[PDB]
């Protein structure tokens, strides 16, 4: 089958519901990356 | 992890405190030689 607009909206809400951004923002502040000129 | 965050700014604070203490050493030298000057000056005006 095909996918229309409302399927893409609810699927982005489902798949974006799970992940957590907080660890990645914590990872980009690690001692291996903290000064970045 | 929070102390690992705080190091970045604490280092600059300690650096500036070191700079001001170097200024204190220079002003100690200046105040010493000026007071010695004033002592020889009072010897001079006592000569006058």
């Amino acid at each position: 089958f095909r996918l229309y607009w409302d399927d893409l909206k609810r699927k982005l809400s489902e798949k974006l519901d799970s992940t957590d951004f907080t660890s990645t923002i914590k990872l980009l502040n690690e001692n291996s990356y903290v000064p970045r000129e | 992890d929070s102390i690992s965050y705080s190091n970045f700014s604490v280092a600059e604070n300690f650096q500036k405190m070191k700079d001001y203490y170097k200024e204190i050493e220079k002003l100690k030298i200046k105040i010493l030689q000026l007071i010695e000057a004033i002592k020889k000056y009072q010897q001079h005006v006592e000569e006058l």
